[PDB]
This record gives structure tokens, sequence and C-alpha cells, in this order.
């Protein structure tokens, strides 16, 4: 499932903002 | 109408602080530190008890020398100068501002539900009404700050925090920016980007509206519109232009997430002739009495549990750290209207 697929990912945590 | 008078006000009251910002209205000596609640590149935010009132706030930290390396003191500028001078019920309130050798600090209002991200996660997901609720609260917001000519780009849950009648409270302004007409930086974090930002094309209050849209999706599918495991794999989905909805979202959702989410800058919502009113009298937020959101008479379907002022349970634990301050100046000229 989508859920399974982000829950796996390495993005489901905080994220941070990109300055430049 | 009532609401272009509201702002009319609203700008002149603005304005007159804007052009005349506050400056050292305290000191980090008349707080007591307690926890820290949130980190970030340039520093944390931490529980703070103000030893005269007895009131807990959260202070916001940069270290300024961390500032210059990152390039970011326009953009630090911009959120002090903007912060102060902006009041309206779901945007932070600053209380005081003041910098030292070392650091820039801004003391704000302490929102003790923590932030929308921990529950999001926890929950999993937010049924459509409880979306909606957060929404309808960044819908104004946003009609408030763009009639300042104020851009925010860095929507996303782990910005907007519940305060105690479950309210959303935005904060961070680090990349809030006053522009009329157009601007180029980029910046925000990679799953809320608008194509527009990503292709380097030149953009303005638009974005805005696009990350709204990420966030009602995130908020209702319990995952972003676009993900993957790094920033490069996330941009090429987002100027794709290709997006999947689950199959539990309301067709009314689908649709209004559809005109938010839309490549196209001159047929996205927010960004056509009537502007806000396109979203608000979508039919997704027929349900929602935008003068009673506004006045915070709603019920609001999710108050956090606190026990107590100062309670940080709804907060992740972090690693602490001294605040160490400097016997010389670090960049005083960089920072001189701070």
């Amino acid at each position: 499932t989508t859920y399974a697929d982000f829950i796996a990912s390495g993005r489901t945590g905080r994220r941070n903002a990109i300055h430049d | 109408e009532s609401v272009k008078e509201f702002l009319a006000k609203a700008k002149e009251d603005f304005l007159k602080k804007w052009e005349n910002p506050a400056q050292n209205t305290a000191h980090l000596d008349q707080f007591e530190r307690i926890k820290t609640l949130g980190t970030g590149s340039f520093g944390r935010v931490m529980l703070v008890k103000h030893m005269e009132t007895g009131n807990h706030y959260a202070m916001k930290i940069l270290d300024k020398q961390k500032v210059v390396k990152l390039k970011q003191i326009e953009h630090t500028l911009n959120e002090k100068r903007i912060l102060q001078a902006v009041n309206f019920p779901f945007l932070v309130k600053l209380e005081f501002s003041f910098k030292d050798n070392s650091n820039l600090y801004m003391v704000m209002e302490y929102a003790p539900g923590g932030e929308m991200f921990s529950h999001l996660r926890r929950i999993g997901r937010f049924s459509e009404p409880h979306a909606r609720f957060y929404a309808a609260q960044i819908v104004l917001t946003f009609e408030y700050l763009h009639s300042l000519d104020l851009i925010y780009r860095d929507l996303k849950p782990e910005n907007l925090m519940i305060d105690q009648q479950g309210y959303i409270q935005v904060t961070d302004f680090g990349f809030a920016k006053r522009v009329k007409g157009r601007t180029w930086t980029l910046c925000g974090t990679p799953e809320y980007l608008a194509p527009e930002i990503i292709l380097s094309k030149g953009y303005n209050k638009a974005v805005d509206w696009w990350a709204l849209g990420v966030l009602i999706y995130e908020m209702a599918a319990g995952y972003p519109p676009f993900f993957a495991d790094q920033p490069i794999q996330i941009y090429e989905k987002i100027v794709s232009g290709k997006v999947r909805f689950p199959s539990h979202f309301s067709s009314d959702l689908k649709d209004l997430l559809r005109n938010l989410l839309q490549v196209d800058l001159t047929k996205r919502f927010g960004n056509l002739k009537n502007g806000v009113n396109d979203i608000k009298n979508h039919k997704w937020f027929a349900t929602t009495d935008w003068i009673a959101i506004y006045q915070r008479k709603v019920e609001a379907p999710f108050i956090p549990k606190f026990k107590g002022p100062g309670d940080t349970s709804n907060f992740d634990d972090y690693e602490e750290e001294e605040i160490r301050v400097s016997i010389n100046e670090k960049c005083g000229k960089e920072f001189s209207e701070f």
C-alpha cells in the first residue's frame, strides 16, 4: 500500500527546509 | 465587505509596526530555561519561564554565526520584522525579541498542544472534518498574510502547533517575505515545494496555495502526495503534474485538491480573479462557518491533553545543550536592525 511505502521510506520524520 | 474592511484596518496596523519595528524588549537573564521543544539548522526552540510574570514562553534561539554561514541573514531579519508587526488569531504572538553577542532571540507564545506533525503521524491520518477545521484556519491566515503582501513559504505539519483550545498556531516565519510581485529564492521543504519554485521560473503568493493543498492531502491521507527517499526524486514527482488520491477521499476533497495542486499558475485556486473566495466558496468548505472559525467559537475536534502550564508531554525529547554567549560581539553589522 501507499501508506506502507511511506512508512518504510526515509521521510516519515520531521523534514528540514532546504535553504540554498 | 466586512472582511475587506477588517483587512484594510489590519494593513494600517501592520504598516505602522513594519515601518517602525520594536527591538531589545528583553534580556536572557529574565527567563528560566526549561526544555528544548524543537531543533533546527540555526538553533533550537526552548520552553522558558518569564521569572517576573511566571509566564511560560517558547524561545527560539538562532546562533548568529550559523545564520551567516547558511546565508540566512536577510531571511532572519524578515522573520523578526514580519512577526513583530503581524496580529491574527492563528499566528504565534511574538512577545519579546533581543540579541546578545552570540545569538538572536525571539520569545513567543507557548502552545502546549505540540506540533500537528506529532499527532498526525501517531493517529495516522485525520478525518476530513478534522482536516477541514485545520485547513479553514490556514485559509484565513493566508488571506490575511497575502493582503499584507507577505508570502509564507514554509507550510507543513511541523510548523503548525496545537494550542490549549485545539486551534492551530503558525510558527516559523523564517522564510516569510514581504514582496509585491516576484521573488526567486529556492526555499521551503521539498514535499511542499511548488513546481514554480523548483523550475526557477520566479513565483509569488500562489506557492502558499499549492502548499496548502499538500497539507490537506497529507492531513487526510496521512502521507504527502509526492514522497520518495531523496529530494530529487520528490522534485520529479512534483513537476510531472501527477497525483493519485487515496480511495477514502471524498470527491469534493479530490476536487479542491486538484485545483490547488495545479501546475498551471494561471489555473491554480488562490491565484485567479476571485483569489481566496474560490477556496472559501468551494463545496468542501460548505459546512465551514468562516466568521466562527475566526472568532474561535467552533468546538475543536481534538483538544490535546495537558496536565498543567509548562507541561511538555506533547513534544518529543531532544538532547539539551548549554547556551554559550561569547565575550565578543559576533556579527554586529549584519544583524544591527534585529
